């Protein structure tokens, strides 16, 4: 039978159960407020067991108005999201309800949003590329097709962006199914997002999951999984092929974090949550392809306080194939898309993978920028010019390969004015082998801002 | 053993009514009884001082004091309002000041509070906002041309102590005198202006700096000087919010000026500390982005089907020694919609405002920017970050090429041209022609010194001869090439006439 | 005459590093105050 | 100086002062360079890393580290080698003869060695 509120602290709730009723982990319960202003039907989880009959609850919607000894009513399974070919073309929030038209998806399959990860004997590692169509990733770290990828970065250096330029590239072209997850970012770009895939036609392809800002950290962390379900229904029932962006997937860990503290348990190293790297590791292996189906995985990961040794981004490294992590001094000096060539990183940029061609090329152009990196000090001090020569020549044109990385992208054109461009693998790593061999140091330093492609390179060269 | 456990059921339904205080301290009491108390209830005291019963335990409620916490104390009777955490809202709230409460502390009487608002509701949904369309005119041509403001964005002034930020926002406020004088609520835009542990005299000059620009017929502000507990500084936003969301909603277009984040960021870890919430970065508590984003995430632009209101936000951060990569400010950051970073090293040497180009970026802008003043001011935010580095890179060089020093020559009359005087905002019509008048090359033969008087004069000038270029600004929205002829014409006469500081001929 | 403006210019830039690293310094032993009061007070509040 | 002598205290505190200048000049010799030294810094430098390589030396116990066999300098040949070094008797041997070894015999036999 139905429970009792006994404690509410924000969007945590105690709910004590009948001696033998007590719901179990995950469980779904439903709450009422009755105040006027602001009545709703409260959904809680179930995330502890206190003892007594008590079980700690995480509430989804926030917890405004609930008064203490209101009755609770488990409904003895999970918080279930809708599953199917219906989903694409629609916007859900954290508890499958959708928004554009909320009559939607409540006859569907539902899935419930809490599961184990697909076995170990279904795994198989991908290493099959996915060009993008943009240098800085086609070269130094080359995406993996079903495998997982990471754009990571603070406040401002272009992670969103960069999720949409990759929806133009991948996406947009895409034969299978998309599903997006916003998680903890803004309802604007939600809707951005929203109508722009509209207008591209993408929209009918794509399932669109939004846990944003202004919804507690209940829906904030569950969102995520309530996304990685329709993409899981897409991969092991329906066999498509699934893309699945989740942008951020730090406010994932954030929202953990909140209702840690809620909880009571104990905060680990920087307040974080203890389980960090438990939650995290259960989200992220839900995320992986198995061996006859792939779901291809996109995630913006913020770094709070631009802080890479954040135990958040160190967490969630570990689960990548790819890894591109974006940088303020990179963003400062306009190169867009602002990726660290020297942090990024990669699992199938080995020559047996990519080839001796394309490795070659890519370590001699990672050599020339460390070796920028180290000289940083001399030239932050004295400049360019009490280098060695040959420090000064390798100096010249680490400059040069460090901006031929910047690309004017398909999503800059809102911003910039110019199109978009898309440079093929194989003239990338032409140009950038020539770039590192010196066959274009005598062209300015700002012909190769935003030039994306060799053609188009000679073209600015000869406007300046 | 169950006829015990079912009488004490019949007691736990049987559970007008009081509570007492039983624990109090630093602003945090703790209220036995009120077996109904809703979370976030408006808890009352017999002071007249109020609470948010945020924590509901079996034993207590854990109530946040509001005011003067200093007039509780142990066996006090407390009181239900009956109200989830609310502010009264309305027009009658229009030029005057209210604490995080609603209740007035300028002087004047009561308020005529059409309802009350929760503070804690939600923000519009992914489907019920719409791209920003119309822009909101902050009378800075630093901000309207490089980084421009549309109604429904949020763009955060960032920047040190004493860095033009409070400036910039009571120009924005003072800038829609004329929008308002119009009349029509697709035009008007009113200004809520809530001072977040400011000084009270700094509250006082903000007031007199409105009034004598007429803006407090439109503005509300909402202050929690310094001297109030971190109770007001906390949920000052939050009623600023409010107020500005029952007009966000009736189709009125609302201006919401946050002044500082920082101060409510540091009330919140106050608050959250005194209920000893393990901290996190920089002592902070995990859900301070929450604070934050939960309130600026309100500020929209609403869909045709809800009134097609909006309501922008202006959140001030005062970052220390320019430390934009600091906690809060990368929360704030990432919350909004682009970030205007006012240097202070720009501020000391006489660049009013300060905005740093390049840092400085208006994410949804663009789409909300005027025809003509998107035409002029294309070029001048890739001109100012040229010249920038040009500048550092010009005073160790030997020499410089021709072009170079055309290009360092042009960018010092830009960089004096976007400097604007304080409580002087321009109209778009005088934006649009201030900037033609440099990215046009036109100051170019004019010396730098005085750039700014020959703007300023030829802007009256024209609008005293010429006001036909103005007028066609504001009908059509573009600086039609029949309309940049005249201008170019007008230019050139005036120039002939203008004098200039060391008598030179500009023409 | 070039070494002089080239030397003006390495203590400028010296300086402005001087600067920056202050700020990176003062920021990390605030950091490092408030870790270990985190430390010493998640201890107290297991105790 | 009252127990360990009056010429084992001046040889191991100029040490010590020759030091401590070598690791101010350090970060100027890493950034700017050591000709941009002066000629009495340059020189100091010199005996500096000398001398921080002639304080190494081949430990018995430590025969699975280097493969050489150890090594004892008596105090007094320790002292007088050192007062050498501070006074420039070996400016002209290189680096690496001072490097792992065990006294003044042993770094002439390493110096006609290289
Ligand atoms: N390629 C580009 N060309 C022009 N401007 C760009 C480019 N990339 C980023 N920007 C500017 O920087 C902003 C960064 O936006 P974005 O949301 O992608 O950044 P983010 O801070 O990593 O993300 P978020 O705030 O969502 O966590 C863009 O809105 C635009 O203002
Ligand atoms: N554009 C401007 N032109 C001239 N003076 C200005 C301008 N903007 C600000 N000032 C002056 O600079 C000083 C500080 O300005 P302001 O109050 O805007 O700073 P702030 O960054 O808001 O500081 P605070 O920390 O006090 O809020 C005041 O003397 C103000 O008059
Ligand atoms: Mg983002
Ligand atoms: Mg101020």
């Amino acid at each position: 039978t139905a429970g009792r509120v006994v404690r509410i602290t924000g969007p945590v709730v105690d709910v004590e159960f009948p001696r033998g009723s007590v719901p179990e982990l995950f469980n779904a319960l439903h709450a009422e407020i009755t105040f006027g202003a602001l009545a709703k039907t409260l959904t809680l989880e179930v995330a502890q067991h206190l003892g007594d009959s008590l079980v700690r609850c995480i509430s989804m919607q926030p917890t405004d108005g609930l008064v203490r000894g209101v009755e609770v009513t488990d409904t003895g399974a999970s918080i279930s999201v809708p599953v199917g070919d219906g989903v694409k073309g629609h916007v859900f929030n954290a508890l499958g309800d959708c928004l554009d038209d909320p009559g939607y998806g409540k006859d569907f399959e539902h899935w419930s949003i809490h599961r184990k990860p697909p076995a170990f004997s279904d795994l198989e590692p991908r290493t099959e590329m996915l060009e993008t169509g943009l240098k800085v990733v086609d070269l130094l770290t080359p995406y993996v097709r079903g495998g997982k990828i990471a754009l990571f970065g603070g406040a401002g250096v272009g992670k969103t962006v960069l999720i949409q330029e990759m929806i133009n590239r991948i996406a947009r072209n895409f034969g299978g199914t998309s599903v997006f997850a916003g998680v903890g970012e803004r309802t604007r770009e939600g809707n951005d997002l929203w109508v722009e895939l509209a207008d591209a036609n993408v929209l009918k392809d794509t399932a669109l999951v939004f846990g944003q800002m202004d919804e507690p950290p209940g829906t904030r962390m569950r969102v995520a999984l309530s996304a990685l379900t329709m993409a899981e229904f897409f991969r092991d029932e329906q066999g498509q092929d699934v893309l699945l962006f989740i942008d951020n997937i730090f406010r994932f860990t954030q929202a953990g974090s909140e209702v840690s503290t809620l909880l009571g348990r104990m905060p680990s190293a920087v307040g974080y949550q203890p389980t960090l790297a438990d939650e995290m590791g259960e989200l992220q292996e839900r995320i992986t392809s198995t061996r006859g189906r792939s779901i291809t995985s996109m995630q913006a990961v913020y770094v709070p306080a631009d802080d890479y040794t954040d135990p958040a981004p160190a967490t969630t490294f570990a689960h990548l194939d790819a890894t591109t992590e974006l940088s303020r001094a990179v963003f400062s000096k306009g190169i867009f898309p602002a990726v660290d060539p020297l942090a990024s990183s990669s699992t199938i940029l080995d020559p047996a993978i990519v080839g001796d061609e394309h490795y070659r090329v890519a370590q001699e152009v990672i050599r020339i920028l460390q070796r920028y990196k180290d000289l940083q000090d001399i030239i932050a001090i004295l400049g360019i010019d009490e280098l060695s020569e040959e420090d000064k020549q390798l100096v010249n044109r680490a400059r040069r390969i460090e901006r031929f990385l910047s690309q004017n992208m398909m999503a800059a054109e809102q911003f910039t004015g110019q199109p978009g461009s898309t440079v093929p693998l194989k003239e990338t790593i032409e140009a950038f082998d020539k770039l590192t061999k010196g066959e274009f140091d005598h062209l300015p330093e700002q012909a190769f801002f935003l030039i994306g492609g060799l053609d188009d390179l000679a073209k600015k060269a000869e406007s300046l | 053993a169950a006829d015990i456990e079912g009488a004490i059921e019949d007691y736990v339904s049987s559970f007008e009514e009081i509570g007492t205080v039983i624990d109090a301290g630093d602003g945090i009491a703790h209220v036995e009884g009120l077996p109904s108390v809703m979370t976030q209830e408006l808890l009352e005291f017999p002071g007249g001082v109020l609470g948010v019963a945020l924590n509901l335990d079996e034993h207590s409620v854990g109530a946040v004091i509001l005011g003067e916490f200093e007039k509780i104390e142990e066996g006090q009777q407390v009181k239900r309002t009956g109200e989830v955490l609310s502010v009264p809202v309305g027009d009658a709230f229009l030029g005057r000041v209210v604490n995080p409460l609603g209740q007035p502390i300028d002087g004047q009487g009561d308020i005529a509070a059409e309802t009350r608002r929760a503070l804690e509701l939600q923000a519009p949904s992914v489907v019920q906002r719409q791209s920003v369309s119309e822009p909101l005119q902050t009378g800075i041509k630093a901000i309207d041309a490089m980084t421009p403001i549309g109604r429904g964005q949020r763009q955060l002034i960032i920047g040190d102590r004493k860095t033009g930020k409070t400036a910039v926002c009571v120009d924005t406020i003072l800038n829609q005198r004329e929008a308002w004088l119009t009349g029509d609520p697709k035009q008007q835009v009113r200004c809520v202006y809530v001072a977040i542990g400011q000084k009270g005299t700094t509250i006082a000059s903000v007031k007199r700096a409105l009034e004598e620009g007429g803006a407090m017929e439109y503005t509300t502000i909402v202050a929690a000087p310094a001297s109030d507990a971190a109770g007001f500084k906390w949920l000052a936003p939050y009623t600023g919010s409010a107020i500005g969301q029952h007009w966000m909603y009736n189709g009125k277009h609302v201006l919401i000026v946050f002044d500082d984040l920082s101060k409510q960021a540091d009330a919140y870890r106050a608050i959250s500390l005194l209920l000893r919430r393990p901290p996190g970065r920089e002592a902070f508590p995990g859900d301070v982005f929450y604070l934050h984003s939960r309130l600026l995430e309100r500020c929209a632009k609403l869909s045709d089907e809800l009134g097609g209101g909006s309501m922008t936000g202006l959140p001030i951060i005062e970052t220390k020694a320019n430390d934009i990569s600091a906690f809060i400010p990368t929360n704030v950051i990432s919350i909004t919609d682009g970030q205007c970073f006012l240097e202070s090293d720009l501020f000391n040497q006489g660049v009013r405002p300060a905005i740093n180009v390049g840092v400085s970026v208006s994410r949804v802008g663009g789409a909300a920017q005027i025809k003509a003043m998107k035409e002029v001011a294309g070029s001048l935010r890739l001109d100012l970050s040229q010249y920038r580095e040009l500048e550092a890179f010009a005073a160790f060089a030997s020499d410089l090429d021709a072009a170079s020093k055309a290009q360092l020559d042009r960018g010092a009359r830009l960089v004096e041209l976007l400097k604007q005087p304080q409580y002087s905002p321009l109209a778009v019509e005088e934006q649009v022609v201030a900037i033609f008048l440099g990215t046009q090359g036109h100051l170019d033969s004019v010396p730098v010194e005085d750039v700014q008087r020959f703007e300023s004069e030829l802007l009256e000038h024209v609008k005293a001869s010429h006001s036909d270029i103005f007028d066609g600004i504001r009908e059509t929205k573009k600086l039609s090439e029949e309309a940049e002829e005249k201008l170019v014409s007008v230019i050139n006469e005036f120039k002939k006439g203008f004098q200039a500081s060391d008598g030179s001929s500009v023409v | 005459a070039s070494r002089r403006r080239a030397m003006k210019s390495a203590t400028d830039n010296a300086d402005d590093l001087i600067k920056a690293l202050t700020l990176a310094a003062n920021r990390e032993r605030q950091a490092q105050i408030t870790q270990e009061i985190s430390e010493i007070v998640g201890g107290a509040n297991a105790l």
